[PDB]
């Protein structure tokens, strides 16, 4: 059921939509959308569960 | 007004007064300066946000 | 094609209430420019700035204007006013000394004195007359004033047009709009002369009815002639030749606009990477409009 609500097709289209989401109204770009998503929960820095 | 130990206080409003006085001086001058649409607009959607 | 995404991003967002982002967004449409964009824009302002240049040379008192308050300093046996800063100051391809502001005022006084007699022969549009007041003009571009005194400089310009356009447009407010003559004929008489009532007259010898009652208007229809007969005295320049001169300071002003202002955007980028390190004093998006 969830694939059948899903919009997307592949991994750009859902990194678009989770910028899109997290940041509205800026643009997404190519490069972004992965810095965004690495960033996230896989930067060392920027995530920690101890 | 001023306190004991030489230091002030003041209410939030003369903050907020200054804030929207000094971007509507800033926008008196652009207008005049005829800068380019982009920045006078900004300007405007700030004086509107202050 | 940048703006195509932009429908597909703004059409689907999240409406966001941020001013900082949705103002990077609208900046970051125009791309950067580098070692070709900063040249050619540089090329079209000096050019935008040189017409201008060329349209006040062709009036007149513009020299008289450059002269008179010199003379009148010179009477001060100095001159300690700041207007000697604005001097002509003529460019090279410090201080302003006699040796070049009388050497280069020797040939203004002979040009000023040797261009009257020449208009005077075989009309205004003589070939020597036209090319003399030419090299006058001429002469007069290899000075470089300050901005200060130019600006009303052309001040007097944009003043002179609008009093002359208001004269102008006066006559439509009298009597176009009541009296509804045909523009398609008033446009060619009014080209005419611009001097004298022969196609005032003209038009009551022809039926026009409309035109036939003009006497009761006639002490307040002649006196716009009256007024662009005084203009065209006091400036010393035919209508046609004004209106050349200003419809091309406009495009060559709009020129250098347009050119100044596409410069513009390409460096908000810069302006934003130097205003995020000097922030928290007052705010962050006040310091990008004064970096702007």
């Amino acid at each position: 059921e969830t694939l059948r609500v899903d919009p997307t097709n592949d991994r750009l289209s859902a990194l678009v939509e989770i910028y899109r989401m997290m940041r509205p109204g800026e643009p997404p770009t190519r490069e972004a959308a992965e810095s965004l998503f690495e960033n996230l929960f896989f930067s060392e820095d920027r995530y920690d569960l101890s | 007004v001023p306190l004991d130990g030489g230091r002030f206080a003041t209410s939030d409003l003369n903050d907020l007064y200054r804030r929207v006085i000094n971007r509507n001086n800033r926008l008196k001058r652009l207008l005049d300066l005829a800068a380019p649409d982009i920045i006078v607009r900004n300007e405007k959607r700030m004086l509107q946000e202050a | 094609a940048a703006a195509q995404v932009l429908s597909s991003v703004e059409s689907e967002i999240g409406r966001t209430t941020d001013p900082v982002r949705m103002y990077m967004r609208e900046m970051g449409t125009v791309e950067l420019l580098t070692r070709e964009g900063e040249i050619d824009i540089a090329k079209r302002i000096e050019d935008g700035i040189n017409q201008v240049q060329c349209s006040v040379a062709e009036y007149p008192e513009a020299i008289t204007y450059l002269l008179e308050q010199y003379d009148r300093v010179e009477a001060e046996e100095a001159r300690l006013s700041d207007l000697i800063t604005g001097f002509v100051d003529p460019n090279a391809e410090n201080s302003i000394d006699p040796e070049l502001a009388r050497e280069k005022f020797a040939e203004l006084r002979a040009q000023y004195v040797v261009t009257r007699d020449t208009i005077k022969a075989k009309g205004r549009s003589h070939a020597t007359a036209q090319e003399e007041i030419l090299k006058l003009s001429e002469v007069f571009k290899q000075f470089r004033l300050v901005p200060k005194q130019f600006d009303y400089l052309v001040n007097s310009m944009r003043v002179m047009m609008d009093r002359v356009r208001t004269q102008e447009r006066l006559i439509m407010k009298l009597c176009v709009e009541q009296c509804k003559m045909p523009k398609k004929n008033f446009i060619t008489l009014f080209t005419g002369n611009e001097t004298s009532d022969t196609w005032f007259n003209a038009a009551i010898a022809m039926n026009k009815p409309w035109s036939e009652k003009l006497h009761d208007v006639s002490e307040e229809v002649h006196r716009a002639l009256q007024k662009l007969q005084q203009i065209e005295e006091e400036t010393g320049l035919t209508i046609e030749q004004v209106k050349d001169i200003n419809r091309r300071m406009s495009i060559g002003e709009a020129k250098a606009r347009r050119a100044k202002k596409e410069m513009v955007e390409a460096n908000l980028r810069l302006v934003i990477s130097i205003a995020k390190k000097y922030t928290r004093g007052l705010q962050f998006l006040d310091l990008i409009q004064e970096g702007n």
